[PDB]
């Protein structure tokens, strides 16, 4: 599996940000935007699928439990070797760049790590090799 | 399932059906006039542009400190990036060009710093002023130096109220972005200008300048809301067999009765002076919150109401006879041969107050979390509680004061010429019977709909007459037109926003006084100074976490991040020290020298608390001589980090909301370009997307991921466009996005 | 203007020098034992945080007394051009204070060895340059004009030569460090006189007395042992210039050279060597020779050397108290102590210049919109009356201060009616925004004021004719909304029975 807590905090901040009147329900007009803001930019038909499935009465509004269930059912087979390859390729370029730049960026970009965590991951490692050795 | 029955929106004004804006003095009816904010601000910005032109054509440019020329240049670049008209934008850039030339010549290191701020942001002045450079009003200095033609009276008033910083003249998106980034980790901004004589504090002017830029709020309650939907009356199909063989105690006017199921049946008898409407209102609210508890996701244990009816005063006074305070009770209840009683079934912890000293700090933390969560969840639902506790200021002229003696947590916003938070009169008797309990909230009867803050209700007309009637002072009186002009009268259009923020601040103030009462009652039995300091330190942690939970519930900002933003602005160490010092009588034993020497420590980098009244021994500061006050008579409250924490909380909530408004106002402008509805050059589209990048919440990444996706689509529309100016910031965004999607992969396993 | 106490820049430099150099244990095995005051460790007890902060305050006070001495028409020194310490600007003084924060940052012990001396001074220069290289952002634009500027200050820190008497920055940074080490050297009558004659060359007698009086009050403020001057001590006089002695030749008369045009000139300096008579000269006889009595006030005048009050019983445990270590380990605390001391040293010369002396408020502000020519003619009189009350150290000054105060009829605009004042400076600025603010101080309730009931914080004051208002300090606090200078005068109420 289920979604973590640092994902739930981000989902809740996004859902709260795109709920413009603050009644805990987002319209379908900004469901596409709140899903693009989360790195899930789907086709018009892919969004229409959930427009029909989620809204089975025509209410046109999603509650945060419904949004969480939808976003977890979407994230079943979306992250893969392609995602990891793009993630590693943005840093690199033949397949190995550096272990120093990695340790630098994993503590200054995003939800920063710690020395023990980074080193352990560095010890667990060759970008593609480390990405396919886990 | 889970959603709120209230929804926010914008209205035209709140200035409908208000007391007419007149001041009656000696038979003269002085009219009160508003000074328009966003028009005087623009007039002063245009006077600033004229002054910059005069500075350039006067060749005195070398006689300006090179950090003020850097400030002028970065402001001109930000201001030209905020303009949408080509002519004004190009005039501003023609003004900023000679300054850039002079800086590239004279100060090449300052120029190398500027050029790196500029390739990072569209408003590079907000990142230049995240430090003590904000306390220098370069715009107003330049206006005073070269615009020798006199300012009008409205511009003079704007200068007077916002004399401290130069950010009080930025347009709305730049000011909102600067205010939100002031709370960033890499910021050293503190709204305190310690000069040689005065040490001006202006943490309130930040929220004052933020609120005068907002649009009047309006909350619309749904049709099935408690204060809209009507339910049938209450039928006395249930009577409770009151038996003194089970009476536990008499709490106020409530008779508690034991239960074989370990619950407690409370019988709340009608007080002297209240009608049956109040008791049936509490019955209805309890039934409502029981019906809609899983929807609102309320944490409290709620009092399950059983009935509401009338009983013979004989039965009440015969059940109540076998007790201790039986006489006191007999004076509270009403005088009638039949009394209205409301009977509910609550758990035992419902009747233990929150400041009760028989609960360990773990249980106190859990209970304060429950109470804060439910208070703000019900504020999101449209229900406010104006009487959590009877906090008062200056009981002396209570009935004849504009505030009716009631304590205003944001007194500087809701009044003219009021600069600090005032004394709390008997701060402990004020929370003695607070409505916060070990189980959650209590006394849900004296609630109110949130819409009573945005309208001229009886609550609003009673306690906030100064705000609703406009401000007067002999110095506002324009002796020519015979009307008192003020920036404060404009708040008549917006008085609901001020009252919303004041409700949040007073919730937090009640939480703080409850925690302080707990600490003062639990450390009196201890002489081990380390343990007393540990108690007060954990209470400061509880207070800061409660304010962070308020921010999280209102705005959506994660609680950890809101806590970090708070701790940037208010010092938790000085808060723990000042609460321990002033919320205990131990400072009454110290003489003058030790008192001053300990204030040197608890204030730590700012002036001390000066009071000229005599300390009653064993008590502390007191005007009556038996109960302790928080502050001297006619002076401010000595809890300064509490005031800063309250203003940081309300400024964070309101500034986050306003920045989300600016962000979506710019995002729809961006999307009108990537669909052909506005055909412009590539520079216009890239400037739009980059401004959209400059309006995202500090340290919020999904907003930057959204802006990055828009930038990719903009590149897909203008293929051969030169992006040498914007590739850097979006490269950083792509890098941090890759870092995030890596961390989440490894951290999972 | 600029003040050491409220700057957050010199305070940041001092916090850096403490967390990196002045709060680190000594490693030189020479007086490197860290003391333990109360329960707190103090590593550098002779050249620590307290010492550097007192040296900064000495620089500030020296330039203030120089400015004050220029007003009453003194003849000061010359720094190779028409200039003196009276002409140091606040930016130059801020640079000097940033330099003084590291002057003893690179030490490892209290060794006076020349090689150790130069090593420590160049390490201090390196620490200063490293701090500037670290925080170059807010140092070169405003504080330090050029990089040659930082190099000049780092070269005056390293002190390769001994050209202390070259430029105002040299004189300040070196006197402030040498005049502080006057409570530790054992013979006070010689070190005090040497520093007195070395500083009065630049400023003057009446101002050096003030510098040393406020120095003793700083010592009291920061819990330091205060020496006691005594012009009848029999300890052998040591010449602080170098380290030598004075021997009298065979009857009672000191051995003196035979230079040109005069057989009565510079005393002959003798290193410690044999005697026999060839006996040394004590500080008593040294302080009463004709060439030193007519230039040093302390000749024939004594000091108690301690608190006026508390005896040695609790004096020792107040010096060895816990707040001394806190003053040695908190920049905020030591700065607050020095600030209080300087404020009281600014006020008390007035109280001692006169004879002995709901709740009433202490500080009352009263705005006024006056002319510009009149404001200049007012600031002139106020500064001319402020620059006649120096904190005398040896000689109690005169009733001349009283007569000048009574002859200066500036106090007529400050009272003679029922003035409408307030206890908020923001209220004076955000209602009338006057250009001439009078701040009247009521230290002990001598100002009969009553609240009038934001007109709740407002008061009405009536000045009794037996109480006078004397100016403490003129100021300048920006510009009013009408675009004009705003001068914040400051007065103090004193019971003056002689003003009938
Ligand atoms: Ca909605
Ligand atoms: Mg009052």
């Amino acid at each position: 599996d289920q979604l973590t807590e640092e994902q739930i905090a981000e989902f809740k901040e996004a859902f709260s940000l795109f709920d413009k009147d603050g009644d805990g329900t987002i319209t379908t007009k900004e469901l596409g935007t709140v899903m693009r803001s989360l790195g899930q930019n789907p086709t018009e038909a892919e969004l229409q699928d959930m427009i029909n499935e989620v809204d089975a009465d025509g209410n046109g509004t999603i509650d945060f439990p419904e949004f969480l269930t939808m976003m977890a059912r979407k994230m079943k087979d979306t992250d893969s070797e392609e995602e990891i390859r793009e993630a590693f390729r943005v840093f690199d370029g033949n397949g190995y760049i550096s272990a120093a730049e990695l340790r630098h960026v994993m503590t200054n970009l995003g939800e920063k790590l710690t020395d023990e965590e980074v080193d352990e991951m560095i010890r667990e490692a060759n970008y593609e090799e480390f990405v396919q050795m886990m | 399932k889970q959603y709120y029955f209230a929804r926010r929106g914008e209205t035209s004004t709140h200035d409908t059906s208000l007391p007419p804006p007149v001041k009656v003095l000696s038979g003269r009816s002085i009219p009160l006039k508003e000074i328009p904010f966003e028009t005087t601000r623009n007039e002063l910005v245009q006077i600033y542009l004229t002054s910059v032109d005069q500075l350039i054509k006067s060749n005195k440019l070398n006689s300006i400190p090179s950090q003020q020329i850097a400030s002028h240049y970065l402001f001109l670049r930000s201001l030209a990036n905020s303009e949408t008209d080509g002519i004004k934008k190009n005039q501003i850039l023609s003004l900023a060009k000679p300054l850039g030339i002079y800086l590239a010549s004279k100060e090449p290191h300052v120029w190398k710093t500027i050029n790196e701020l500029i390739e990072k942001s569209e408003y590079p002045i907000i990142h230049y002023l995240k430090n003590n450079r904000a306390h220098s009003n370069f715009m107003l200095a330049l206006i005073h130096e070269y615009h020798k033609e006199p300012l009008t009276k409205n511009q003079s008033a704007f200068v007077q109220k916002f004399r401290d910083s130069s950010v009080f003249l930025f347009p709305n998106p730049i000011y909102t972005a600067w205010l939100a980034h002031s709370y960033d980790e890499d910021s050293s901004f503190n709204p305190m200008f310690r000069e040689r004589l005065s040490t001006n504090f202006y943490h309130s002017t930040l929220t004052d300048n933020l609120l005068l830029r907002t649009e009047p709020k309006e909350v619309t309650l749904s049709s099935e809301h408690h204060y809209k939907k009507e339910k049938g009356p209450i039928d006395s199909s249930f009577r409770y067999q009151m038996s003194s063989d089970r009476l536990l105690r008499i709490q106020g006017r409530t008779l508690l009765f034991s239960t074989p199921q370990n619950d407690v049946v409370a019988v709340k008898v009608q007080k002297r002076g209240e009608p049956k409407s109040t008791l049936e209102e509490e019955f209805q609210m309890a039934d409502y919150l029981l019906k809609h508890q899983s929807r609102l996701d309320v944490y409290s244990k709620l009092p399950q109401p059983l009935g509401q009816y009338s009983v013979k005063k004989s039965e009440i006074l015969e059940i109540s006879r076998g007790s201790l305070d039986f006489e006191r009770f007999k004076t509270l209840i009403g005088d009638s041969k039949d009394l209205e009683v409301y009977v509910y079934k609550a758990p035992l912890t419902y009747f233990t107050y929150l400041h009760d000293k028989n609960q360990d700090l773990e249980d106190l933390t859990a209970s304060v979390k429950t109470n804060v969560h439910d208070l703000f969840v019900l504020l999101r639902e449209g229900i406010m509680f104006p009487q959590l506790a009877d906090i008062f200021h200056t009981h002396f002229g209570e009935d004849e004061r504009e505030d009716k003696g009631r304590y205003q947590a944001l007194v500087q916003l809701l009044n003219v010429l009021q600069f600090q938070l005032g004394r709390i009169d008997k701060w402990q008797k004020a929370v003695e019977y607070v409505n916060l309990r070990s189980s959650g909230l209590a006394d849900l009867g004296d609630s109110l709909p949130i819409t009573s803050l945005f309208t001229s209700s009886d609550f609003t007309k009673h306690y906030f007459s100064a705000l609703l009637t406009g401000g007067y002072h002999p110095t506002f009186f324009d002796k020519s037109s015979g009307t008192a002009n003020s920036l404060f009268t404009g708040k008549r259009r917006l008085f609901g926003n001020y009252l919303y923020l004041n409700t949040i601040a007073e919730y937090l103030l009640v939480i703080q006084l409850t925690l302080g009462s707990y600490g003062d009652k639990v450390t009196r039995d201890m002489m081990d100074k380390p343990k007393k300091e540990a108690v007060w330190r954990e209470l400061a942690n509880v207070m800061f976490t409660s304010c962070a939970e308020a921010i999280h519930i209102m705005t959506g900002i994660p609680q950890s991040r809101a806590l970090t933003l708070l701790k940037q602005r208010a010092n938790i160490e000085k808060h723990f020290r000042q609460t321990q010092f002033w919320m205990t009588p131990d400072y009454s034993k110290l003489d003058e020298d030790t008192l001053q020497m300990e204030q040197y420590s608890i204030y730590s980098g700012e002036p001390e608390y000066e009071f000229t009244d005599k300390l009653v021994s064993g008590v502390g500061l007191s005007v009556d001589g038996t109960h302790q006050d928080l502050g001297g008579y006619n002076r401010e409250s000595p809890l300064r980090e509490l005031e800063k924490l309250l203003y940081a909380t309300v400024t964070l909530i309101e500034g986050t909301m306003q920045l989300d408004k600016e962000f979506f106002k710019q995002l729809q402008q961006v999307e009108k370009i990537l669909s052909g509805e506005i055909k412009t050059d590539a520079n216009s589209c890239f400037e739009a997307v980059a401004q959209l990048l400059d309006l995202a919440r500090p340290r919020c990444h999904f907003q930057k991921r959204l802006v990055l996706s828009y930038y990719e689509e903009a590149k897909l529309k203008y293929p051969s466009a030169p992006t040498d100016a914007y590739d850097s910031r979006f490269q950083v965004v792509a890098k941090t996005n890759a870092a995030i999607t890596i961390q989440r992969f490894w951290r999972e396993t | 203007g600029f003040s050491l106490y409220t700057d957050d820049t010199v305070k940041a430099a001092a916090q850096y020098a403490y967390d990196n150099y002045l709060g680190k244990p000594y490693t030189g095995s020479v007086e490197s034992a860290p003391a333990n005051f109360g329960g707190r460790m103090v590593y550098r007890q002779h050249h620590g945080l307290s010492h550097t902060l007192r040296t900064m305050a000495y620089a500030e006070l020296i330039v203030e007394e120089a400015r004050k001495a220029k007003l009453r028409g003194e003849t000061l020194g010359k720094f190779k051009d028409g200039r003196t310490i009276a002409d140091v600007t606040p930016q130059e003084l801020k640079k000097i204070m940033i330099a003084q924060a590291f002057f003893v940052a690179g030490r490892d012990d209290e060794a006076s060895d020349a090689k150790n001396y130069q090593k420590y001074h160049e390490q201090s220069r390196d620490a200063f340059l490293k701090y500037v290289k670290d925080n170059e952002s807010t140092l070169i634009p405003d504080v330090f004009k050029d990089q040659e500027d930082v190099n000049f200050y780092a070269r005056v820190i390293e002190d390769k030569s001994h050209d202390w008497e070259s430029t105002p920055a040299h004189v300040l940074i070196n006197q402030g460090h040498m005049v502080d080490l006057v409570r530790v050297k054992q013979p006070p009558e010689s070190f005090l006189q040497r520093y007195f004659s070395s500083m009065q060359r630049w400023i003057g007698s009446q101002a050096t007395e003030a510098v040393f009086g406020i120095q003793r009050q700083f010592f009291h403020a920061t819990y330091e042992v205060v020496a006691g001057f005594d012009s009848d001590n029999k300890e052998p006089h040591l010449v602080v210039s170098g380290l030598g002695r004075y021997v009298i030749g065979e009857d009672g008369q000191p051995i003196r050279e035979a230079p040109k045009k005069g057989q009565k000139e510079g005393d002959l300096k003798v290193f410690p060597q044999t005697y026999k008579n060839e006996r040394l000269m004590r500080v008593d006889e040294f302080l009463k020779l004709p060439e030193i009595q007519n230039t040093f006030p302390g000749s024939g005048k004594h000091l108690q050397g301690g608190m006026p009050g508390m005896n040695e019983m609790d004096y020792w445990n107040r010096l060895n108290s816990l707040n001394r270590a806190r003053c040695e380990n908190d920049v905020d605390f030591c700065l607050k102590q020095l600030q209080t001391a300087h404020d009281k040293a600014k006020i008390e010369p007035i109280k001692q210049a006169f004879q002995s002396s709901a709740k009433p408020p202490t500080r009352l502000f009263r705005g006024l919109n006056l002319s510009e020519e009149f404001t200049k003619g007012l600031i002139d009189q106020a500064n001319a009356m402020i620059a006649n009350t120096t904190e005398r150290l040896f000689t109690d000054h005169s009733p001349e201060a009283f007569k000048q105060i009574k002859l200066n009829d500036l106090s007529k605009m400050s009272g003679r009616t029922n003035a409408s004042t307030t206890t908020e400076i923001k209220l004076v600025k955000e209602t009338w925004d006057s250009n001439v603010i009078f701040e009247m101080l009521d230290p002990d309730g001598l100002l009969h004021s009553k609240q009038v009931g934001g007109t709740e914080s407002e008061f009405s004051v009536y000045l009794p004719e037996d109480v006078a208002l004397v100016p403490v300090k003129v100021t300048l606090d920006g510009k009013t909304q009408k675009g004009e200078n705003r001068y914040v005068f400051t007065f103090v109420a004193v019971k003056s029975p002689d003003f009938t």
